[PDB]
């Protein structure tokens, strides 16, 4: 078809830009906590059946089929009580989508994490706040304490029979804590350091018992999904990626914002639709990063055409994460915005394992390099193979999203690479 | 390394390094030779023999005149 199109009545986060009051009296208006008592108890089951129906897809940077996660988790509870960590932590450079839910309407949030949690057969939900959201997880306790002297959490689910209480945990500013296998070990008070993946968080994670770990848009879009129709849900997007993004429209965008928007989106169309359009035109852009900053580039020549969505961006050797899209235009040096990317992936690298923790400031001083120009052409080769030689061997998806940047930069714009090379070779003599 | 110890500024590229090391130079040496260059230019078998038996030609005629003169 042709997609792209979201009506008003179908955007799922309303009150997204904190127009109207987010918190109870203001949000049942909106349709928050309406039935949630019938939704209980339609069963873990039948959750879990309508998730996977709806084929919501991760909204965080895995892209995996949510609903089918939440079927990882343990059905007999065997004395572990099973969690659920709210991955509200993002720090993902152009991620606000996140920041949107926290607060202007995080009663959605709260009421996802109840009905996730009798979805997964869930005992209590730790929201991880990001350390620095002080005011987001402010609205967010206030939120919390009115849903718990509302009956809503805690000791009753909404009066249902359901057990289920939610508490608040808030990082402290480390991107590496929002981790799926590093939430689990940061709220468990230990560094935010992941642990590897054959313990899986759903058999073992959260202070052993099992867990899943879901990004706010997609524990926040389930309670609708539910309400509505998962064939509704499932009419948006194209086949496989189905459902409404919560875009970050992020930089050199004459008018950068975040909009709710249906997935398989054409890039261009969202750009030029709400946002805007790309500073000094079109045909301005330079490149764009459309997932978050975890994300190759698209070089402007495959972003015209280019959707939004999992399975699209994939296949144009990138990847849709969070979603924030990142535009760069003609003005911007694209070799110093990846550089500062690197830069980003050194800082917030919790170091734990050896490709990412010395390969990430490796990438960092070859980037700053490249940036003036002080390398030699057959390091744009060692540089791709620094990137590869991080990509599959660290502990977690950070080494991924540390080498991607750098290889998207590499592969699209090693004219570019090359030729400031070049520049600076006949800069000296 | 090995682009950090022969720098050549400028170079672009980590070939065309500068790369200077003992060698023939351009063109070569000289043609070396290697044979046998005895020259036989001497007295030949004659020459030899006739300046010894010219010798005791006369030498000895005036070996005896000498005799003569000493009788
Ligand atoms: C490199 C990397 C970046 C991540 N970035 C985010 C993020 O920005 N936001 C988030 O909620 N989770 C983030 N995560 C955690 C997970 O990838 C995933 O987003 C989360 O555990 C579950 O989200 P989903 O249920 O929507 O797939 C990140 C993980 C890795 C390895
Ligand atoms: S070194 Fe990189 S991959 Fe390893 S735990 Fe730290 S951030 Fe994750």
């Amino acid at each position: 078809t042709h997609f792209g199109g979201l009506k008003d009545e179908d955007r799922i986060f309303t009150n997204l830009y904190g127009l109207h009051d987010p918190f109870l009296k203001g949000a049942m208006k909106r349709g928050d906590w309406h039935r949630t008592k019938d939704l209980v108890l339609k069963g873990t089951d039948w959750i879990v059946n309508e998730m996977k129906k709806s084929g919501l897809r991760g909204r965080g940077g895995a892209g995996f089929p949510s609903g089918l996660k939440w079927s990882f988790m343990p059905k007999v509870s065997d004395g572990r009580p099973s969690y659920l960590v709210v991955n509200a932590d993002e720090s993902e450079p152009g991620t606000c989508k996140d920041r949107e839910i926290m607060r202007h309407d995080p009663h959605k949030l709260l009421e996802g994490c109840l009905i996730a949690g009798v979805g997964m057969r869930a005992s209590a939900a730790y929201i991880y706040i990001r350390g620095e959201y002080v005011n987001e997880r402010l609205n967010l306790e206030k939120a919390r304490r009115e849903a718990y002297a509302a009956g809503l959490l805690g000791k009753n689910a909404c009066g249902s029979g359901y057990d289920f209480e939610v508490y608040i945990h808030f990082g402290a500013g480390a991107y590496i804590c929002g981790e799926e296998t590093a939430l689990l070990e940061s709220l468990e008070g230990k560094q935010g350091k992941p642990r590897l993946k054959p313990p899986f968080p759903a058999n073992a994670g959260l202070y052993g018992c099992p867990t899943t770990v879901t990004n706010v848009e997609t524990v926040a879009v389930s309670p609708t999904i539910l309400r509505r129709g998962p064939e509704w849900f499932s009419s948006f997007g194209r086949k496989n990626n189905a459902g409404t993004k919560l875009f970050c429209i992020s930089g050199h965008v004459n008018k950068p914002c975040t909009v709710e928007e249906e997935m398989s989106i054409p890039l261009k169309e969202l750009i030029e639709r709400h946002c805007g359009g790309v500073r000094g035109g079109w045909d301005n852009l330079l490149a764009i990063i459309p997932g978050g900053s975890s994300v190759p580039l698209i070089p402007k020549n495959i972003c015209e055409d280019v959707l939004m969505d999992f399975d699209a961006l994939k296949a144009v050797q990138s990847g849709l994460g969070t979603a924030a899209v990142i535009v760069m235009d003609k003005s911007t040096d694209v070799v110093d915005a990846i550089a500062r990317l690197s830069y980003f992936y050194k800082h917030e690298s919790c170091g734990q394992c050896t490709p990412c923790r010395e390969g990430t400031g490796w990438l960092w001083m070859i980037m700053e390099r490249m940036k003036v120009g002080n390398a030699k052409l057959e390091e744009i080769d060692m540089l791709q193979e620094v990137t590869k030689q991080i990509e599959g061997h660290t502990i977690c998806a950070l080494g991924d999203a540390a080498a991607w940047p750098v290889q998207g930069l590499i592969r699209h714009f090693r004219p570019e690479l090359e030729r400031r090379i070049r520049e600076r070779a006949e800069r000296e003599l | 390394t090995e682009a950090m110890i022969r720098n050549k500024p400028g170079m672009a590229s980590v070939k065309d390094m500068p790369l200077l090391q003992d060698g023939p130079p351009p063109g070569g040496f000289a043609p070396v030779r290697y044979a046998r260059r005895i020259s036989n230019t001497g007295p030949s078998a004659m020459a030899m023999f006739l300046a010894v038996s010219g010798a005791f030609a006369w030498g000895m005629y005036q070996v005896g005149q000498g005799n003569k003169i000493r009788r």
